[PDB]
RNA sequence: ACGGAAGGGCACCACCAGGAGUGGAGCCUGCGGCUUAAUUUGACUCAACACGGGGAAACUCACCAGGUCCAGACACAAUAAGGAUUGACAGAUUGAGAGCUCUUUCUUGAUUUUGUGGGUGGUGGUGCAUGGCCGUUCUUAGUUGGUGGAGUGAUUUGUCUGCUUAAUUGCGAUAACGAACGAGACCUUAACCUACUAAAUAGUGGUGCUAGCAUUUGCUGGUUAUCCACUUCUUAGAGGGACUAUCGGUUUCAAGCCGAUGGAAGUUUGAGGCAAUAACAGGUCUGUGAUGCCCUUAGACGUUCUGGGCCGCACGCGCGCUACACUGACGGAGCCAGCGAGUCUAACCUUGGCCGAGAGGUCUUGGUAAUCUUGUGAAACUCCGUCGUGCUGGGGAUAGAGCAUUGUAAUUAUUGCUCUUCAACGAGGAAUUCCUAGUAAGCGCAAGUCAUCAGCUUGCGUUGAUUACGUCCCUGCCCUUUGUACACAC
């Protein structure tokens, strides 16, 4: 409760890299002036969701195909912080379009 | 395409002044919905027993 | 009181339909869209699927 | 509830597309323009971008808690 | 064809209890969520309400959104035998 | 607009030089025809014919033979509580353990029935009534106006002789001047970064700790409060980098073009995404709870259930798979990808052990995933052998017997496996397609479809040519001049 290590991992997933990198920057900064020992934001390979469809609602025409894409960007940060203050600072100001998962480890 | 719904009165109950007490045979059993049922040909139509019915008359 | 009103629809075409139009044909099942190809085209932008290359 | 990130973010897009069409069909005379979904911990807030924000809110909150009831009932939200 | 009065009551009371119903357009579903009756029953009961008024109906992706009307609240409260205007039924209930 | 008029251009959906083929065989698959109870349909040059994401056992399904049900709102007039209506055991009947209908007598209770209106549904009609979308003209390079100039006018110039470009891209010429759309720019992706930010979900070196060797350090197995360090390789954010740079040649010495050097990169750096105006009676009413109108709506063209058909086979055509062998087949050994996908929102991707010739089974495991399947140990390929020019140990159609798996169900054989049968086919006619560099071609793999099923498609990597950097001969398209009695425009 009083200055105790937590072994936290904050996993950030999104389809919008700009805001995903804003939240990542906010986390790293809040670790910085709070003097943490943190493992920097690890960027996982982008996942490209591809859907290939015929363009024509019927079947007539030249056989033209479309490949729609969704890009999923995944990052995660590891922190060793007291639970109360980081919970207060990270529960709040959750930017839209970014899914945040905070998980405790026993490593 | 149904029963005629004729003006049926109470059946299986004979009278009340039948020289001189009420005469209703087939004393009250555990079938209240007592009540009289269908007999087709040595059979009775299971009307209330959702689980068990072991009786023949 | 109706035992004759249902035949198995657990697998195959008849077991699935578009969540938008209820069509069993051209259905996209990747990632659990369960939308037909025509409706996906008309709705890909606000699902998050875009054309880049 | 134990879903992969791929299928989760696809479902989130499909949720948005259905919400958008529902509001398009319901909020016609209300001048509905678009919708935005912010998912915060313990609460998901749905912002409806509309021209006349009076009739969409009805009187004392009419047609906005009706919509909240409909949205949570279709999408199984507590 | 028909519909038991108990099921029609348990749908009307559910409708009046919060003002809205959502029913997936799936006949044969045999169980609506949070209404103890057939999905076909809720769809047709609410359709009978809609045709005579009393209810607004919107479809939107196979799901049958149903809303009570200000004139159908009076009919439902007379139907369910509830105190007159004592219970709004139940839109303006807590937050106000 | 058209021309069996002249000129100029452009383009491997044109040709030249060639490569691989296709057309010939057997199979697969779509189409017509024939057959049929039905063999549901739409589309017919490019711009129909592995297309409708169309790999149909049921479902899908629209068709055929049948059987149910109403999921016919609502309003009005009757029908009823001396009961408008509902549902059934058993038997007959029925494909049926459908009370469908009868026999029967129970059950239920203005929830319904009948008629009238009025609704609803419909993969019913009409794509020549429409919307949306898509395809095509055309991915070509084209379109438009303000002011000015020409003309009574419709119209015209600008928007062009030439040169140049992939480009109406430009340089120029110039009664035009300055502009807008389109092109380009842009965006995504591929290639470079020992420079930045960091990583036990990526990797590497030491070793706290070891450890197994053969040896005395080469190969390796292990732990990150059962260690230290780092970022080259991987990842992805921010940036940088190319601008055809430099030099030479050539050009009306301009736009540009060519060569060399350098460079990760010099074909618009490669490939794509988006993509103007005006149109087509192009396709789709069978994607849509898009839709007008017509048709139908209870003995239904609504919906469901059972069975069947969609696959039916004198035949004609299209996309294809496998081949005709030794640049090979077969056996053994070597043995290397990239793009993916994946279950508790229920059985998905499956390691390992065991069993079985095999297909497969079985007991566990890990993975909601840079973590585990998975180093997807892929095939072609490489090496060593067997065969030896024989329709042969090429080829694997057809067919028999059996073992399995998916599924409610496999017969008209779902598919797989085993043994057996061992056809045509000896390189393919007239004709015809695609293609210029990591391309063609060969080779597989993942994904879509998907319970099962790919000989299909969409992508991905592996191996990796030959030929030409051109022309207007053929074909098509565009432009200019010209002729027209065409404008429903040859
Ligand atoms: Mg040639
Ligand atoms: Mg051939
Ligand atoms: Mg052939
Ligand atoms: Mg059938
Ligand atoms: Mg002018
Ligand atoms: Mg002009
Ligand atoms: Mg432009
Ligand atoms: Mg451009
Ligand atoms: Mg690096
Ligand atoms: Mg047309
Ligand atoms: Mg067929
Ligand atoms: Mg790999
Ligand atoms: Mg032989
Ligand atoms: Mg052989
Ligand atoms: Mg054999
Ligand atoms: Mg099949
Ligand atoms: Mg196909
Ligand atoms: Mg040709
Ligand atoms: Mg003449």
């Amino acid at each position: 409760q009083q200055q105790q290590i937590i072994k936290i991992r904050i996993t950030l997933t999104s389809t919008k890299v700009k805001q995903l990198e804003n939240v990542s920057s906010n986390i790293v900064k809040n670790a910085e002036q709070h003097n943490l020992v943190k493992k920097g934001p690890v960027r996982l390979p982008t996942k490209v969701l591809k859907i290939s469809t015929r363009k024509t609602p019927n079947g007539e025409g030249s056989k033209t195909w479309e490949t729609y894409e969704m890009r999923i960007h995944k990052r995660y940060i590891d922190l060793e912080a007291p639970v109360q203050i980081v919970k207060r600072i990270t529960q709040i100001t959750i930017e839209p379009g970014v899914d945040v998962e905070v998980v405790v480890a026993s490593n | 395409h149904k029963h005629k719904k004729v003006k049926l009165a109470v059946l299986s109950y004979y009278k009340v002044d039948a020289e001189g007490k009420v005469t209703k045979l087939r004393r009250e059993c555990s079938n209240p919905t007592g009540v009289f049922l269908a007999n087709h040909k040595d059979r009775l139509y299971c009307g209330k027993c959702h689980s068990v019915y072991k009786v023949n008359a | 009181e109706n035992v004759w009103f249902s035949h198995p629809r657990r697998y195959g075409k008849g077991s699935r339909q578009c969540r938008v139009c209820s069509s069993h044909t051209g259905l996209i099942r990747k990632y659990g869209l369960n939308i037909c190809r025509q409706c996906f085209r008309e709705k890909a932008n606000d699902i998050g699927f875009n054309k880049f290359r | 509830a134990l879903i992969s990130k791929k299928r989760k973010l696809v479902a989130d897009g499909v949720f948005y597309a259905e919400l958008n069409e529902f509001f398009t069909r319901e909020l016609a005379e209300e001048g509905y323009s678009g919708v935005e979904v912010r998912v915060t911990p313990t609460k998901t807030e749905v912002i409806i971008r509309a021209t006349r924000t009076q009739d969409v809110l009805g009187e004392n909150g009419r047609r906005i808690n009706e919509l909240t009831l409909l949205v949570q009932k279709r999408f199984k939200y507590a | 064809m028909l519909m038991p009065k108990e099921d029609r009551n348990k749908i009307h009371q559910y409708l009046f209890q919060e003002g809205v119903v959502v029913a997936k357009k799936d006949f044969n579903q045999a169980k609506h969520e949070e209404i103890d009756t057939k999905n076909l029953y809720v769809i047709k009961a609410l359709q009978s309400l809609t045709s005579k008024g009393y209810v607004k109906t919107q479809f939107s992706w196979q799901y049958y959104y149903y809303t009570l009307t200000e004139e159908g609240v009076e009919y439902l409260r007379e139907y369910l035998n509830l105190p007159e205007h004592i219970v709004p039924g139940t839109y303006i209930q807590e937050r106000n």
